């Protein structure tokens, strides 16, 4: 059970907990519920990777209070 | 113009660099707004790639969509990180009036070899951060104002 931040659109980070036996998608729902943002209109990154929905989170290298980017999926 | 090419930005990933600012749009930019027709991504690219300052190839931009996907879909960091199926977002990326941004501007910035800058607006009109697809500066980019998340209206730099 690990803390992390999620740095959202506007550059401010948010504390989630994450564990890494579980897909990226459960952190997909968490920030989802969280920001009140619809999952496919938004997409995680990691040092630089792009963070996939069945992928095991631990696959990524996260640590105590390491930082993921969020990405809106801009369309207009 | 002497301001926004001494921005250095923030590389993320990809072609996608970032930067985090406060900026008053008029006195920056004059701004072309564009119709409400599903198509502003595609007129904006259109009537900033020519002096002429038309929107009127906004098909034609469209129209480059299946071959930018050939040749980088399988690698966009956006189409990844959504697990967007190829085949149903190509159907879909064509149609008239299907919205655009983010994914084309990285698609077509390199396709053109061009410099895409999406910047962000907040309710009052005042840009509060931008998305820059490529290497160019903000002097020599394609431009965009994305108003209240689902329109782009086109920018030009002033002078």
């Amino acid at each position: 059970p690990l803390s992390i931040l999620v740095r959202n659109e506007r550059g401010h980070s948010n504390i989630y907990e994450v564990f890494l036996t579980q897909t990226v998608d459960t952190l997909k729902k968490k920030v989802s519920q969280r920001e009140q943002v619809h999952e496919d209109q938004f997409w995680l990154s990691f040092e630089g990777r792009p963070m996939e929905d069945k992928e095991l989170l631990g696959e990524y290298g996260l640590k105590p209070q390491c930082t993921v980017i969020k990405h809106l999926r801009l369309r207009g | 113009v002497n301001r926004l090419d001494a921005i250095v930005w923030e590389n993320i990933e990809g072609n996608l660099s970032r930067a985090f600012l406060t900026l008053d749009l008029h006195a920056f930019f004059n701004v072309n707004k564009e119709v409400g027709d599903g198509n502003c991504f595609y007129r904006a690219l259109s009537r900033l790639h020519s002096e002429s300052r038309t929107s009127n190839e906004h098909l034609y931009y469209r129209l480059l969509i299946p071959d930018a996907v050939d040749k980088y879909f399988d690698i966009e960091p956006e189409a990844i990180g959504l697990g967007l199926n190829k085949q149903e977002y190509v159907s879909k990326a064509i149609l008239d009036g299907e919205w655009a941004g983010s994914l084309e501007a990285s698609m077509l910035s390199k396709f053109l070899d061009i410099t895409i800058i999406i910047w962000i607006v907040d309710d009052s009109g005042t840009i509060i951060s931008a998305n820059r697809y490529g290497e160019g500066r903000p002097s020599q980019a394609y431009n965009l104002c994305m108003v209240g998340n689902a329109h782009f209206d086109s920018l030009y730099i002033r002078v």
